[PDB]
């Protein structure tokens, strides 16, 4: 599974997928995809 | 001869303040 | 979109003055030439990145966070 | 500077004047052709699907899409997508019983590079799966920057 | 993206050299010095001190692009006199006249007491 | 392209960043400026039109 | 027109152009990645065997 | 000793005013490109992101970073990074900061640069703090964060010239005048009714006397006697600045002289 926000009540939610996207709280039907947990390298020029 | 400058951030209290 | 760090024609660094133009202006009721001659910016290339700076981070934070710790 | 051109500061350059971003967005559905032959965002395998694109697949998740954060650069796919095939179609040989899917993805500009900024999962009107992608760079001015 | 590496202004690539001197064949006891990696800096301040040589007859330099940081300087001087030798002179006298002001300024700035 | 001065055959030269680069002398029979014009470069693939593009 | 009296054609580029007032009149310059990307094909002969040999 | 004579006239903390007096002005203009864009200084070069909540890109906070000055008082102790027998980095060639922000209160909270903590060994060097150089303490303005928004970052400092990217520059606008009064007429003053009376006096003519009203043009002088004032970003002390600059130029040349010297040996 992946897991996955709400686009209003920030609700982070872990999707398959079989599960229909929409929020299973407040039932927004946006999901934004969470940021990578893994280190990006940036050049400070 | 003139004052080439849009005066302002202060002529705002100034009206304000002798109202 | 923030205050520059450094001055573009020269590099001076500016972005530690914004706090101290605006606590200038807004307490001590000086004019803006003289908050920056108070705050060291002699040179006009130094005063334009102070004076004419836009800021506009304040707006963007009106907005909630997207994400919630 | 002759004949309209200029001359600008490397420096103030480097130290970010007129210096700008740039947001790219990719739109894909999972379209369904009638009651049989649908689609559906994949991570395809290069055992499984045919007229795969050259570019890698490294960076999509399970899901075919790219995590928000990772950088992307030109012929990388950025949404995996998938739709199968009517047996009995050969095309350059290298169609055996093993492949059931062609490649149907949507790579990244190939002269377009940066990092992925959000992915968006919804529905259409239909109720048909869709996403969006966008990709932030940064553009700094170089010789041929209209000014 | 065409745009060069900003190392490539100092540091010197693989397969060359700082100097390369060449004998110029249009007039006599002339040499051309092409400078890699270097710019107006050593330029004018090299070609300069040489003008000061009573010995040295023609003394230019010229960056040919701005893209390529090397610039060629050339040297004529006296018969007998070699102009590589001229071009250590120079670079001597540069030194001394350095060395010189380091120590003027530190001891200038030692007598200063608001820094 | 309305007249032959137009289009002229140049030899190459290699160099960095992302634009050509010309004399300003020949920018009055292209009737070209800088402010952001775009030209064309076709490379000839064979011996007789290379002499033949450098020669006339 | 569109087809035969004109038509599209391959080893060509296309980028905005600047003036460099240290290029010779007949020089054109080139940018590095247009210059990768175009080719042009060579013979080979006794005369220039070493050199090809080295590109590839 | 008996070569190019200095003078002090205004000594600060960020700037240093002096007269360059018997010297050459291919000399003196060399000694301020030198100061300019080829001093040693360390500044955040790489910036490793783990978490970036905030309304500002990644690259924008990295961009801000590279230019927030560093101490480099004891520079020439580091090692670069290119000259350097390590895989990315170590502790001989880089200096490590972390920056880690949270948005604890309601109130918007500014992340200043006082808030990067150095997680590396520093050997006993002066090196890779950053420069504090105003009243309330803090440092440059980094971002802003709201609540619930979270900034954790890893910076990675190596040294470096001007050249390469001015984010390394230790000196701000420096000051170089010579000749004004002009009599060696390498101007020639653009006016409608008196150009003397529509350009203003520069503030050095104090020092040097007017032109005799009615002598000969002098023919035979050359320029000398040059004004120069050399500000610092506070990376490394002003008076450092003029120093290092000459010890810099005294290097470059001393390269030309060695690489002389080698080509005769083969
Ligand atoms: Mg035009
Ligand atoms: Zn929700
Ligand atoms: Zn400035
Ligand atoms: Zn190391």
């Amino acid at each position: 599974t992946l897991k996955y926000i709400c686009a209003e009540c920030s609700s982070k939610l872990s999707l398959s997928r079989t599960d229909a996207v929409r929020c299973k709280d407040c039932g927004h039907r946006i999901l934004l995809k969470a940021r990578t947990k893994r280190l990006v390298q940036f050049e400070a020029r | 001869n003139a004052s080439p400058f849009i005066k302002r951030d202060r002529m705002r209290r100034n009206f304000l303040r002798m109202r | 979109m923030i205050v520059p760090v450094r001055c573009f024609s020269c590099g001076k660094v500016v972005g530690d003055k914004w706090e101290s133009y605006l606590n200038l202006l807004q307490e001590d009721e000086l004019d803006e030439g003289t908050a920056l001659s108070r705050l060291g910016l002699k040179r006009y290339c130094c005063r334009r990145m102070i004076l004419t700076h836009v800021d506009l981070i304040e707006k963007f934070l009106r907005y909630n966070p997207l994400e919630k710790r | 500077n002759q004949e309209d051109s200029m001359i600008m500061n490397q420096s103030s350059i480097d130290r970010g004047l007129f210096r700008s971003l740039f947001f790219r967005s990719y739109m894909d559905q999972e379209k369904k052709y009638g009651m049989s032959i649908t689609e559906t965002f994949e991570k395809p395998q290069r055992t499984n699907t045919l007229r795969m694109k050259h570019g890698t697949y490294d960076k999509l998740d399970d899901d075919g899409l790219i995590a928000p954060g990772v950088r992307v650069s030109g012929e990388d796919v950025i949404i995996g997508k998938t739709t199968p095939i009517s047996p009995d179609e050969e095309e350059l040989g290298q169609r055996t019983a093993y492949h059931s899917k062609r490649d149907a993805s949507t790579p990244l500009r190939s002269t377009e590079n940066g990092i992925v900024d959000q992915v968006l999962v919804t529905t259409n009107q239909d109720g048909l799966k869709f996403v969006k992608v966008r990709v932030r760079t940064t553009k700094i001015p170089q010789i041929g920057d209209k000014f | 993206m065409n745009a060069p590496d900003r190392f490539e202004l100092f540091l010197l690539g693989e397969g060359e050299s700082k100097l390369k001197i060449d004998p110029d064949t249009k007039a006599p006891n002339a040499v051309v010095i092409t400078f890699e990696k270097e710019d107006h800096t050593l330029g004018n301040l090299i070609r300069a001190e040489l003008l000061n040589d009573r010995k040295v007859l023609f003394a230019a330099y010229k960056v040919e692009h701005p893209f390529f940081a090397r610039f060629k300087l050339r040297i004529q001087t006296t018969e007998g006199y070699d102009p590589k030798d001229a071009l250590k002179n120079a670079c001597n006298s540069i030194i001394n006249k350095l060395g010189a002001l380091k120590t003027n300024f530190e001891t200038e700035w030692n007598l200063q007491t608001l820094a | 392209s309305l007249h032959k001065m137009s289009m002229m055959a140049h030899r190459v030269k290699v160099i960095p960043y992302s634009t050509f680069r010309l004399n300003l002398s020949v920018t009055s029979p292209y009737n070209a400026d800088f402010d952001g014009d775009e030209m064309n470069l076709h490379v000839p693939q064979s011996e007789e039109t290379r002499a033949e593009l450098s020669q006339l | 027109r569109g087809n035969l009296m004109g038509k599209r054609v391959d080893f060509s580029a296309r980028t905005v152009i600047s003036g460099d007032p240290n290029l010779e009149l007949d020089q054109v310059g080139v940018p590095k990645s247009i210059a990768k990307t175009l080719t042009y094909p060579e013979v080979v002969t006794p005369y220039n065997i070493d050199r090809l040999t080295q590109l590839v | 000793s008996e070569g190019p004579q200095v003078k002090i006239r205004e000594a600060s903390k960020d700037n240093v005013d002096f007269i360059l007096s018997n010297v050459d002005l291919a000399m003196a203009n060399s000694l301020r490109r030198v100061m300019i864009a080829e001093i040693p200084t360390l500044a955040i070069d790489s910036v490793e992101v783990e978490t970036n909540t905030t309304v500002l890109a990644d690259e924008f906070i990295a961009h801000r970073l590279g230019l927030i000055p560093l101490q480099s008082m004891d520079i020439e102790q580091l090692e670069y990074s290119r000259d350097c027998f390590c895989e990315d980095h170590c502790d001989k060639c880089s200096v490590v900061l972390t920056l880690q922000a949270f948005g604890e209160s309601e109130s918007t909270t500014n992340v200043y640069s006082k808030d990067l903590v150095i997680v590396s060994n520093l050997m006993g060097r002066n090196i890779g703090h950053p420069i504090i150089q105003d009243k309330e303490g803090n440092g440059v303005l980094i971002c802003k964060l709201r609540k619930g928004q979270e900034l954790k970052l890893t910076c990675v400092a190596k040294k470096g010239i001007a050249k390469e990217h001015a984010k390394w520059g230790p000196a701000a606008a420096i000051e170089f005048e010579y000749d004004p009064w002009n009599k060696l007429k390498h101007t020639d003053y653009w006016y409608e009714q008196d150009s003397a009376k529509e350009w203003p006096q520069s503030k050095n003519c104090e020092y040097e006397d007017p032109p005799n009203e009615g002598d000969p043009f002098d023919y035979k002088a050359q320029a000398d006697t040059f004004y120069m004032n050399v500000e610092s970003v506070g990376s490394i002390p002003v008076d450092q600045v003029v120093v290092r600059g000459i010890d810099t130029l005294q290097k470059k040349v001393a390269s030309i002289l060695l690489a002389l010297t080698q080509m005769d040996q083969d």
